């Protein structure tokens, strides 16, 4: 008696997303589907019991109890799904046998992308600085620092909602002296049209 | 065979005699028993105790406990909404009727002091009052609509499913057929005036059907009821009062003629 | 509403005097559920008597079964003795052979 | 429904006992759930809840370091006996519905670290960084960026203010923070934030930012023996419109 559901999922922002539960049972007495995000705990999304698809606004859930099947499906997707989906059922002596979870990686759609790093100045003080690596591709990956001193974040999306205007952006800093923005990001392959001011 | 699993719940609000009583049944057998001075579920047929896993009893018994918190409770809260003064008795009821034919039926249903009070309507997933007080209980109710699906689904596929499961469990007691003792004996029921008494005896299931004949015309009959003999096996008669008669008599599947 | 208990007092397999047979008396279609019942060997509480739990009916009544082991006598009178709410005296269901 | 669970956060030495309280705000519940999420892993229950009966406990849970009670019908508490650094995870609470398809209602936290020297416990120190010229010069946009460095543990919260008013829209914030000398265990961390703006909106100089680190660190009813007690506190970054 065991429950499969897939470990990760990644999709572009706007696009419909089906992410399939499949059980295996001697007594079934019901589907949950819960939204859990990082640090956070769960929160209900929905309960299947009889066959056939249920929506609910923008997420759907269907249930073939002869199949042993379910799915989640979640459409006009969102940068705030990036959360993880629990699916979890009912056996025949009430006990919720649970899955490990699909964590959701909404990936955005940057259609216009200028890279650039660029150099930032602390508001107090003078030698505090920072480089940031903005406006690139999503096809573009930020590799993390193998030097100790020096500090690299991995990629972060940002809604600009006031606009509809997206960016993946990464930050490097560094107190040592020869830590400059042209070398900052040398550990990751970078576009060939990246600007440098 | 037609076969049905039936559990059945019990609360008193002044008890002696226990305040919660649970009990299960395949066809006409206690399979499963439950109270609130064992707090623990336990078998009532041997082969209950030797198919199901240690595991099953545990997880059930804190199943039941949290049950018998709920009927508490409920009954409570329906004392009061009546202005009720005395005893009263709770009860609820839950099957399956996995009928010969593949067909099968599901039904749930409460009644406060031996009375019809909610009846469920698995088709139209709703629930049927029979007064203004039962009424407040059925808006409640109807309100969560997972709770009416969940149920409709045990009903219509879960409850078979262990009804079927119990059926091969206990295939030697359930599924299999003694066949009656069928004897005519004619005894004067008052002066001068003359009977005849179809007597039935040691048949299994207790399902039966007697009944007399003039000359193959259905005849005006006095019965016996079905009874258990206490062997396991049941025991019913018939009786009525220049025509020859005979005890036309079916059971399970066989068909007698007793022209006497 | 409150339902008075049907008492039926009868022997297993038919009786005849001399061969060692069963007596039932099957008290059902009462309710509520508390339910005191004895037999009797002309007018004598029986010491070891067997008997069925309290079953639950459909019709939301309930039932029970006592019963004893017994050898017949044309001399010996036997009868079932059952009190229940219903009943303001205890009722006494005498067996007809 | 609702399900509260108090504290949210907590910071204990090796060998104490913490414990957690566990409460449905309106219902009652007959049986409440002991979730854990070690990172990074599932939800794996731990131990199950009951009124008038006994603690169920699964295949790891050793009945010994834990210790449940249904206090009331309201109130489940988990008290940790003798803890360790390895017992410091996740714990959400949980209580099932009176109905029998079994949804239940999470408690949101708590978060336990459990640190054998609490001389380790750093409160974070924040700086913000103005946008660069060359941005709005390219882009007509000018993005922020703060700095919440040398903490420790990850038990900081971090948020935006312009003008008085917390904001969302065009905030972006590290979900994991960074090691600082990631080769010794119980490093100090760092966190990074960003906050894209108008290009004229950074330009208004009667424009407020400021870049809000919370920490939970340490009780009152802890004690301390150096250095400033690194208690829950809330350290931040202001920047101000330029032109
Ligand atoms: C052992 C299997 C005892 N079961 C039991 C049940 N079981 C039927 C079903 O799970 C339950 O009625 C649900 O509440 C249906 O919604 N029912 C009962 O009344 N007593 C029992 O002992
Ligand atoms: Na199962």
């Amino acid at each position: 008696q065991n429950i499969d559901q897939p470990t990760e999922m990644t999709a572009t922002e706007g696009a419909i997303v089906q992410i399939n539960c499949t059980y295996q049972t001697s007594g079934f007495n019901g589907l949950f589907w819960y939204q859990q995000h990082a640090g956070e705990a769960p929160t209900f999304l929905s309960y299947n019991v009889l066959d056939g698809l249920e929506e609910k606004g923008r997420f759907s859930s269907f249930l073939s109890r002869s199949k042993g099947y379910s799915y989640l499906l979640l459409k006009e997707l969102q940068m705030k799904d990036s959360a993880s989906y629990l699916c979890a059922f009912m056996d025949s002596n009430y006990q919720l046998i649970w899955g490990a979870g699909t964590k959701l990686i909404i990936k955005p759609d940057i259609q216009n992308p200028d890279p650039a790093v660029y150099q930032l100045r602390d508001s107090k003080s003078s030698d505090k600085s920072v480089c940031l690596f903005t406006d690139f591709d999503s096809q573009t990956n930020v590799s993390q620092s193998k030097d100790s001193d020096v500090y690299i974040t991995d990629k972060c999306v940002l809604d600009m909602r006031s606009m509809d205007f997206k960016s993946n952006s990464a930050v490097a800093w560094s107190n040592k002296s020869d830590f400059a923005c042209a070398n900052a990001f040398n550990n990751s392959i970078i576009p060939e049209d990246t600007f440098f001011p | 065979r037609t076969h049905s699993l039936r559990y059945f719940r019990l609360g008193v609000s002044d008890p002696i005699v226990p305040e919660f009583i649970s009990v299960g049944y395949v066809d006409s057998h206690p399979i499963t028993t439950y109270d609130s001075v064992t707090r623990q579920k336990e078998p009532r047929a041997p082969w209950m105790a030797e198919n199901l896993a240690p595991d099953h009893w545990e997880r059930y018994t804190q199943l039941l406990r949290g049950w018998q918190q709920m009927f508490k409770v409920e009954l409570k809260r329906l004392q009061r909404h009546y202005n009720h003064s005395g005893s009263h008795t709770y009860q609820r009821m839950i099957g399956c009727e996995l009928l010969e034919d593949g067909s099968t039926t599901g039904f749930l249903q409460y009644a406060y002091d031996g009375q019809d009070f909610l009846i469920f309507n698995k088709d139209t997933l709703s629930w049927l009052a029979v007064d203004n007080v039962a009424h407040t209980i059925k808006q409640a109710w109807e309100a969560n609509q997972h709770e009416l699906l969940y149920q409709k689904n045990w009903l219509e596929e879960e409850c078979i499913a262990w009804l079927k499961r119990f059926l091969e469990y206990g295939k030697d007691t359930l599924q299999r057929t003694e066949p009656p003792l069928v004897r005519v004996n004619r005894k004067e029921t008052f002066p001068g005036v003359t009977a005849l008494f179809c007597k039935a005896h040691g048949f299994y299931p207790p399902e039966i059907y007697m009944t007399w004949m003039k000359n193959g015309e259905e005849i005006e009959i006095d019965y016996g009821d079905i009874l258990p003999s206490g062997d396991g096996t049941y025991q019913a008669w018939a009786s009525i009062e220049s025509n020859l008669y005979s005890c036309h008599v079916e059971h399970s599947g066989v068909h007698m003629v007793l022209q006497v | 509403i409150q339902r008075t208990p049907k008492i039926q007092v009868y022997s297993r397999h038919p009786a005849e005097n001399g061969k060692s047979n069963f007596l039932n008396c099957y008290v059902s279609g009462f309710h509520p559920s508390d339910i005191e019942v004895d037999l009797l060997k002309n007018g004598e509480r029986i010491e070891k008597v067997e008997h069925s739990d309290l079953s639950f009916s459909k019709d939301w009544s309930f039932y029970l079964l006592y019963y004893t082991e017994f050898t017949p006598t044309e001399k010996d009178e036997y009868a079932c003795r059952v009190n229940h709410v219903t009943l303001s005296q205890p009722k006494i269901v005498k067996w007809d052979r | 429904a609702v399900v509260s669970q108090h504290p949210s956060w907590v910071i204990s030495k090796s060998g104490t006992s913490v414990k957690i309280e566990c409460r449905s705000l309106d219902f009652q519940a007959t049986t409440m759930f002991w979730y854990r999420q070690f990172p990074k892993q599932s939800l794996m229950l731990m131990a199950t809840s009951n009124e008038g009966s006994k603690a169920t406990y699964e295949q790891g849970v050793e009945k010994d370091k834990f210790l449940i009670n249904h206090a009331s019908l309201t109130l489940s508490t988990l008290t940790v006996t003798s803890a360790h650094p390895e017992d410091s995870s996740f714990y959400i609470c949980s209580a099932r519905t009176s109905g029998d398809f079994g949804e239940q209602f999470f408690g949101p936290g708590t978060r336990l670290t459990v640190l054998e020297d609490l001389k380790n416990v750093f409160p974070p120190e924040v700086a913000v960084f103005e946008p660069s010229e060359a941005e709005i010069s390219h882009t007509q946009k000018a993005t922020l960026v703060c700095l919440a460095t040398g903490f420790y543990p990850d038990h900081v919260e971090l948020s935006w203010w312009v003008n008085g008013k917390e904001v969302h829209s065009g905030v972006c914030t590290d979900p994991q923070p960074l090691k600082e000398q990631p080769a010794l265990n119980d490093s100090r961390y760092a966190l990074s934030s960003r906050l894209r703006v108008s290009a004229t909106f950074w330009q208004n100089p009667r424009n407020h930012f400021r870049c809000q680190v919370q920490f939970y660190g340490l009780s009152e009813n802890d004690e301390w023996t150096q250095r400033a007690k690194p208690v829950t506190q809330i350290v931040s970054a202001e920047a101000w419109g330029r032109a």
